[PDB]
RNA sequence: CCGAGCCUGGUGAUAGCUGGUUGUCCAAGAUAGAAUCUUAGUUCAACUUUAAAUUUGCCCACAGAACCCUCUAAAUCCCCUUGUAAAUUUAACUGUUAGUCCAAAGAGGAACAGCUCUUUGGACACUAGGAAAAAACCUUGUAGAGAGAGUAAAAAAUUUAACACCCAUAGUAGGCCUAAAAGCAGCCACCAAUUAAGAAAGCGUUCAAGCUCAACACAAAAAUCCCAAACAUAUA
RNA sequence: GUACCGUGCAAAGGUAGCAUAAUCACUUGUUCCUUAAAUAGGGACCUGUAUGAAUGGCUCCACGAGGGUUCAGCUG
RNA sequence: ACCUCGGAGCAGAACCCAACCUCCGAGCAGUACAUGCUAAGACUUCACCAGUCAAAGCGAACCUCAAUUGAUCCAAUAACUUGACCAACGGAACAAGUUACCCUAGGGAUAACAGCGCAAUCCUAUUCUAGAGUCCAUAUCAACAAUAGGGUUUACGACCUCGAUGUUGGAUCAGGACAUCCCGAUGGUGCAGCCGCUAUUAAAGGUUCGUUUGUUCAACGAUUAAAGUCCUACGUGAUCUGAGUUCAGACCGGAGUAAUCCAGGUCGGUUUCUAUCUACUUUAAUUCCUCCCUGUACGAAAGGACAAGAGAAAUAAGG
């Protein structure tokens, strides 16, 4: 079964309790299904978002057209639609209590991996397609080998070491220096700056 | 949306809309079909209901409507109700919701819906709107008290646009909006087919009921492997042209189109427009009909009067070669009405003589003269010919310089060489 | 279609943290749950409040807990455990500061 | 929520190159802060306007002299983003009590414990 | 001037509602909530004011404050020192209990709203400077005169898409398949020779024929009329 | 069950008449006449489960500064 | 729909925290009859009321449960004690509708018009290269999606205005945008020609008259080169009209016992203002058609052009 398996719309056992919005499951770097397994290229979410039943089956459709089933498997490093998003009837105004449960979608944090890829296959047989899922998904992302990733995260290691300006917003943020803590958050402290809501500025040190 | 359908069949007894041709169980059948195709929802309850006045507002009687009231309101699970009455009237949905609680479709909305839902095309989200325009007690369920006094009352001595004039200038509005698109669109199909038009393409189109095997026998026909035949209903949403090649070497477009259904208003379906002009412009047309059915007359009878509402041209509406498909279902099959090809889509069994029926029908219909004409060599006419006509055979004389080739070639064809090549 | 929930806090928590003179009597935690446990020189409530059965100073400690035999649900959980294992629990003591009383000359017969 | 900051030790651990920076030795600490209010406290928390009443740097731009201890630290290290803090220095020593009244505080954070107003 | 006349009187009816509430000057002064036919109000709390008694008030070192739950935040409570001068209690009261934005953690909405609702903090409902004008952002506040001085915050930066050239024989038109389908309609094999070439990576052919590739060689657009003027180079 | 053949219930199951009505909505109902063209008007309908008989129903002579439509003429 | 009480999240760690926010529950039951009497000290649902825990002592033996309830007065009782799904649950001892016949006090603290925020809805443009298009993504489109822009709709918010911002349609006059309907220039085409389609540029000028309908619109009739989409308080009522439109009258159908009512129909129904201030009051034209080109180019036919030239007009402006 190297082609990609099907997503489902929602849970065979459809959620009954409405849950909050927390947005905090987009925000920030990624802590889950940040490094390669079985597999050697995928698609990097450089930015937070939630992911539809639309967006898996754009991945799916595409991913299985442009593969090559004999050469190249590939492998979901997402969940399954499964944090339920509420919307209200069209025109209502405002309480009433929570609207009922509309769709399902799957959070994702900056830093993950949305699908793997792997194989007899290089780098460049499979990023075309790979780029082209990662430019209409709905987070900035991009098509990454083991390679690349490895590369990036050396870089960006190798600018934080050489940076010549004497001061860095881990090093201010958290000597709360100028008070700047009043205009910061608590997870400013550990996102150094290089988060904005659900954004992941990569050229940020 | 996950939904939970209560599927109500009016079983008319007596009177105009007993169907003597099928039966209440087949008609249940075609409706769970038609509700599974949508990939949404299924029949959670099924109700068969009998009724004498179908024409009337409520459709059953009194008590039969209360009954079904009661049971509907009773069990909850239901999200909305199937009725399988073809078109509902306005006032007949109005007061179906308004008693039951839940949204009411007919035959015609659930199609509306089965080609929005799957078929995500343009046409069909404006037929969707333009069906979905009568709008009125937004809250189902429940019966709601207003009190619309005192709203944009008089200021000095006159009130601006009041409600039930807003609401009817929008509504015609938007209805000449989605009437203009519509048309833009319309438009837009007609010059697609420009082109192959003036080639001049022999164009079939292929007509039936759903599932008969028009995709499947088109597919037989072409060769062509891309062509993806389902057992769903309406599987063969849009229309599509495929090429193929008849046994007199001729290139025939066949028009795979949206299989039709029973008690279903085709022409009022802005997604089988396509469908409809398409074969209206068909120089021959493919009546498929899968005998196996037990349903087979019944079909027949609503694809030809939807074919004969269509108007079409009584040349076209003659030679409309016939093939039973699925034969191979039916275990010894014998066409007893003649002039119908009994064909297997699936087994390729008679579809060779069907090339040969279909071909003769176009070499009828398009005015093609087959012919043996005398060539020049190197004069370029016979490059001409293969390109411009088809080429049955070619003799060439080698003493004289010339070829006999016998070809079937069309009138502009045949005018264009004899000024081109005097 | 959700009724309810709109009941206030119950103010429960720690009345007396480590280091606090305490009187006899004195409530020194109100708590729903057995978060801590009653030490030396304090007693229990009906409704799991911990009050102290000295005048002292109260501490906090960190001790194994060893349920009564009778502690059905305990016994079944200490009987569970794998062997090696200790349980510990929170336990508030009333160090008492003065002595019970002294010896005082009343009459030189 | 936007709460009090708790500053992580590592901050207050000066290295080598800090003490070259500003010249100050480890060892042999000095004694005394001169500290002024650079900052206002307005659209500040009401806890560093207290600190600020606490340590007296109520007026900006005015010096004081507070302990070099470590609950003066502490208060310090809440209010450090508002506060000039330099050590105090003394040329010529504690002043006494003969010279107690020719003292001046200059730029520089010497004490000096002589003032002539006159060219050297 | 009749949903029930007019006049007089009770009558200065009552109004939680609107409006008004008149000398000078100084000072303190914007604080959680509960109940209520109650959310346009009031009483009690809280805050605030005054006077008086007394002694601790604030900041805060260790140590200490739970499992459930596998992980699980900024913090908080408590708290000697220390820097500070306030705090508690007694007595007498009013007024505020219809609130805005900003930063942060959240909830509802549509991860809309100058939207709504909680929490921590700030500012505003007070002065001044700045962000163009400017309640809420930044700087800064304790007050007077000065035709002195050092400063605080405080002025946006960006201009971005060229590209190879040459050359191609081949066992054969690889087989089957088909009317022929010959690298190039479909499936299987997919080698191999020439110095160098995939039984061909793309066009084209009715099928061929003919042309190429790998291989040899060599960002944005709206409705009265754009909107300071301008300036790239004289030493922070 | 296939209009009439049986049955339930009710006090009786809306009868005659008229009918897109000044008669909930659907509504610009569907037709014919009328106009070059009519959501108007008039005549009709298996036309009202929200018509209907002294809460009066239909027809009709006269009459009306009542409300519609209209021939011809007339005219700013 | 809810109104009182309790548990869990929001509210991760002392306490406390809203919501017509998310979820669960309660208005008991069981056992005991010392489930007796007293009494330090404490907790406390942010007040009070109320509610909690409890050392020691007497007298004895040797309560479970999260909520599981309700004050005062007043009744019943000899007393002890008991009494409200007083659930609008801090509880008037006992009182419903309707109002357009309406009235007063206020409120822009609060809705309808308009503006404003926003952009769900609506509209527009790109990216994606699946799929339509005989072949062929890109002549014209286009699913799943992505990124932007606009502020024409319906909303949502309730920020100015309720000691009045008069609000549908029409007349009159129009100012403006271009996202161009016609006229101009231009690229592509599945552009043979004629018609077209699509895109760039262009807002100087123009963009019809009628039948029904209050219609804006829609349909239809006849035209036109075309009969554009919008903004302007859905421009413009101190310039006009009031046909529609939930003031007072009345009828029909329906609801109700009735008053009366129905975003149902229908017949009728008062349009004020002498201008103080601002502003303003005389600022090289377009288009169609006729002939001819010409039955020519083009085309198999059907049909059928440009450009050049000549002549006629129509409108607009000025006389
Ligand atoms: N036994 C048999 N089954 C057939 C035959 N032809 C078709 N079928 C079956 O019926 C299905 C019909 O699918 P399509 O041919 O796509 O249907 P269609 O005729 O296009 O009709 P729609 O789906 O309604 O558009 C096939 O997928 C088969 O399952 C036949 O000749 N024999
Ligand atoms: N505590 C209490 N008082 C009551 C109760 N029932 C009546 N009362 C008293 O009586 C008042 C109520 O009067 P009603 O409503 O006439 O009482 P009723 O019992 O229904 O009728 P009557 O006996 O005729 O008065 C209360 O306010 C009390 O004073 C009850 O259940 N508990
Ligand atoms: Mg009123
Ligand atoms: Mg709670
Ligand atoms: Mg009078
Ligand atoms: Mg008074
Ligand atoms: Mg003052
Ligand atoms: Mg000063
Ligand atoms: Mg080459
Ligand atoms: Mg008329
Ligand atoms: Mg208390
Ligand atoms: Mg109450
Ligand atoms: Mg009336
Ligand atoms: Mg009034
Ligand atoms: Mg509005
Ligand atoms: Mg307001
Ligand atoms: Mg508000
Ligand atoms: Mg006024
Ligand atoms: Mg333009
Ligand atoms: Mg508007
Ligand atoms: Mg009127
Ligand atoms: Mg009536
Ligand atoms: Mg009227
Ligand atoms: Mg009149
Ligand atoms: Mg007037
Ligand atoms: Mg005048």
């Amino acid at each position: 079964k190297p082609k990609l398996r099907f997503i489902e719309r929602a849970p065979l056992v459809p959620k009954v309790r409405r849950e909050p919005k927390n947005l905090s499951d987009i925000r920030g770097p990624s802590t889950e299904a940040t490094e390669f397994t079985e597999g050697n290229f995928a698609i990097l979410a450089l930015g937070g978002g939630y992911l539809h039943w639309g967006h898996f089956e754009m991945m799916r459709l595409t991913i299985n057209r442009s593969m090559d089933p004999k050469n190249m498997f590939a492998i979901w490093r997402v969940p399954a639609p499964f944090k339920p998003i509420t919307r209200k009837s069209v025109g209502h105004r405002m309480g009433g209590g929570k609207g009922a449960i509309d769709h399902y979608v799957t959070p994702v944090k900056a830093g993950r991996l949305v699908v793997e890829m792997g194989g007899r296959c290089e780098f460049e047989e499979v990023q075309g397609f790979l780029d082209q899922v990662a430019h209409k998904l709905p987070f900035a992302a991009k098509a990454v080998s083991r390679g690349t990733l490895e590369k990036m995260r050396k870089d960006q290691e190798e600018r934080e070491r050489n940076n010549q300006n004497p001061w860095t917003f881990e090093r201010i943020a958290t000597a709360n220096m100028l008070g700047i803590r009043k205009v910061l958050s608590p997870y400013d402290l550990t996102h150094k700056g290089k988060y904005w809501g659900k954004f992941y500025m990569p050229k940020r040190v | 949306g996950t939904q939970r359908v209560c599927l109500v069949h009016p079983d008319v007894k007596w009177g105009p809309g007993k169907s003597q041709m099928t039966r209440a169980e087949w008609q249940v059948a075609e409706a769970t079909a038609l509700v599974h195709t949508l990939d949404g929802w299924s029949v959670v309850q099924t109700m068969v209901v009998s009724t004498k006045t179908p024409d009337r507002k409520l459709i059953f009687g009194k008590g039969n409507f209360e009954h079904l009231t009661e049971k509907i309101r009773g069990s909850p699970d239901i999200t909305c109700v199937f009725l399988n009455v073809e078109r509902m009237a306005a006032p007949t949905k109005k007061e179906l919701e308004a008693a039951w609680g839940v949204e009411v479709f007919d035959r015609f909305t659930v199609v509306l819906h089965i080609f929005r839902c799957n078929a995500r095309t343009k046409e069909a989200r404006l037929q969707v709107a333009l069906a979905e325009m009568p709008l009125h007690r937004s809250n189902l369920k429940r019966d709601v008290a207003h009190l619309y006094r005192g709203v944009g009352s008089r200021y000095i001595m006159g009130s601006g646009e009041s409600f039930m004039q807003l609401q009817q200038r929008l509504l015609r509005e938007k209805e000449a909006k989605i009437r203009k698109a519509l048309d833009r669109l319309r438009k837009k199909r007609h010059l697609l087919r420009r082109q192959r038009t003036r080639r001049e393409f022999p164009v079939i189109s292929v007509v039936g009921y759903t599932n008969c095997g028009k995709t499947t026998l088109i597919k037989a026909l072409t060769g062509d492997a891309a062509i993806q035949p389902r057992d769903q209903l309406f599987a063969t949403l849009d229309v599509t042209a495929h090429a193929g090649t008849l046994p007199s070497r001729m290139t025939v477009l066949y028009v795979d189109t949206i299989g039709f259904l029973s008690q279903l208003p085709h022409g009022l379906i802005e997604s089988f427009s396509a469908t409809l002009e398409d074969v209206a412009h068909s120089d021959l047309i493919l009546h498929v009909r899968d005998v196996s059915h037990p349903e087979a007359e019944l079909q027949k009878c609503s694809v030809l009067s939807t074919l004969r509402g269509l108007q079409l041209p009584a040349p076209l509406l003659d030679s409309m070669v016939e093939v039973h498909n699925k034969v191979d279902l039916v275990p010894g099959y014998s066409p007893t009405e003649p002039n119908v090809v009994p064909v297997s889509a699936l087994r390729g069994h008679g579809l060779q003589e069907l090339k040969a029926e279909l071909d003769a029908a176009v070499l009828k219909a398009t005015g093609r003269q087959i012919l043996t004409l005398r060539v020049r060599l190197a004069g370029a006419q016979l490059s001409w010919l293969y390109k411009e006509a088809t080429v049955q055979e070619v003799d060439v004389i080698p003493e004289d310089g010339a070829a006999d080739v016998r070809v079937i070639i069309s009138n502009s064809a045949y005018g264009k060489f004899r000024k081109l090549f005097p | 279609k959700n009724l309810g929930g709109k009941s206030s806090g119950r103010r429960q928590g720690i009345k007396k943290m480590e280091g606090h003179y305490v009187h006899a009597g004195n409530i020194i935690a109100t708590q729903r749950h057995f978060r801590w446990h009653p030490g030396a020189h304090v007693g229990v409530g009906k409704n799991k409040c911990l009050y102290a059965l000295e005048e002292g100073i109260v501490r906090y400690t960190k001790e194994v807990y060893v349920p009564h035999p009778r502690n059905t649900e305990a016994v079944d959980l200490i009987t569970r455990l794998p062997k090696g294992a200790v349980l510990y629990k929170t336990f508030v003591h009333v160090v008492p500061a003065k002595p019970e009383g002294t010896f005082k000359l009343v009459a030189m017969l | 929520k936007f709460t009090r900051s708790r500053i992580p030790e590592k901050v207050f651990q000066a290295s080598p190159e800090d003490h070259e920076k500003y010249g100050g030795d480890p060892q042999n600490p000095h004694k005394l802060h001169i500290v002024t209010r650079i900052k206002s406290t307005r659209r500040r928390p009401y806890w560093e306007k207290d600190i600020i009443k606490m340590l007296g740097l109520e007026k900006a731009h005015t010096p004081q002299v507070h302990k070099n201890i470590p609950s003066v630290n502490a208060k310090l290290k809440v209010v450090k983003h508002l506060i000039r803090i330099k050590p105090l220095k003394l040329p010529q020593g504690l002043p006494a009590e003969e010279n107690m009244s020719n003292t001046c505080l200059k730029s520089t954070g010497e004490l000096v414990v002589q003032w002539h107003l006159k060219p050297v």
